[PDB]
């Protein structure tokens, strides 16, 4: 198995070889499409909180006028 | 125009470390809402200038949950700075920091920037975890360490600034 | 020699089995990815509208004693 040995070789080395190359392709689409993942949530993210801060913000001051009226009916 | 550079940031680590305050201290929130508890991603943004330059910090916070198992891979693979977040009032917390280093290493890229962070150093009085035990963890793998917390707000800026550093450090080493 | 023999398609075995899983994985990707960020967007979706509702529910309430704790100090 001289001629079986150096032509299995070759066809396995290829074998590995033909993977190693579909590998940097398989991984390079996953980051490719990972990294559009990443700005799609972070607009989403961005945007969901800056919202939900705004509903907070109203929250804030339409309590906070309450506190300024609330305190002074107390006092008394 | 402005900003000149995008970090991306990650956090990671036990639950209840208290890596999510860690972040709402530094991206300045007034707040406490998040979707850390219940869905297990947040993301905060912040440009800091350093050495006069724009600075554009993404930071995700990641909290393991296997529901998004995909999706936080992404943000592993694709971090430019990691930061590992224990408590010093827990062990566990710091045994595990092994363990996420795992995670780091094998989910994560070749060259990433890592910072063991000692959260809530504040708490002394509840404190299990001897600092000294803490820096012989980082020492040990060649990786940075700091007390913090997120309360007292402790080195979380400090924190940031020195990982934004160590970041850009080594790009503009590749000119 | 007799020993080298098996510690090549130990290992060579071991090599090509490794790639081929790698891609197993990284085929699934594209999908997991995309399945998984449609969860998400709703997810982000539906807390992010309940986290609204809730700082509005305290907006109408909290002004509520503004009419009804207001007209408290009319009645007084």
């Amino acid at each position: 198995g001289y001629e079986r040995l150096k032509e299995e070789l070759a066809k396995a080395q290829r074998e590995l070889k033909l993977k190693d190359e579909e590998c940097e392709r398989l991984s390079k689409v996953r980051d490719q499409l990972g990294q559009e993942l990443e700005e799609l949530t972070a607009s989403l993210f961005e945007e969901a909180h800056k919202m939900v801060r705004e509903a907070n913000i109203k929250q804030a001051t339409a309590e906070k006028q309450l506190k300024e009226a609330q305190g002074k009916i107390d006092v008394l | 125009k402005t900003y000149d550079y995008l970090f991306k940031l990650l956090l990671i680590g036990d639950s209840g470390v208290g890596k999510t305050c860690v972040l709402f201290r530094f991206s300045e929130d007034a707040f406490n809402s998040t979707f850390i508890s219940t869905i297990g991603i947040d993301f905060k943004i912040r440009t800091i200038e350093l050495d006069g330059k724009r600075i554009k910090l993404q930071i995700w916070d990641t909290a393991g949950q296997e529901r998004f198992r995909t999706i936080t891979t992404a943000y592993y693979r694709g971090a430019m700075g990691i930061m590992l977040v224990y408590d010093i009032t827990n062990e566990k917390s710091f045994d595990n920091i092994r363990n996420w280093i795992r995670n780091i290493e094998e989910h994560a890229s070749a060259d990433v920037e890592k910072m063991i962070l000692g959260n809530k150093c504040d708490v002394n009085d509840k404190r299990q975890v001897s600092k000294e035990r803490g820096e012989k963890l980082a020492l040990d793998y060649g990786i940075k360490f700091m007390e913090t917390s997120a309360k007292a707000n402790i080195n979380v800026e400090n924190a940031f600034f020195t990982l934004a550093r160590d970041i850009k450090a080594k790009m503009d080493k590749k000119l």
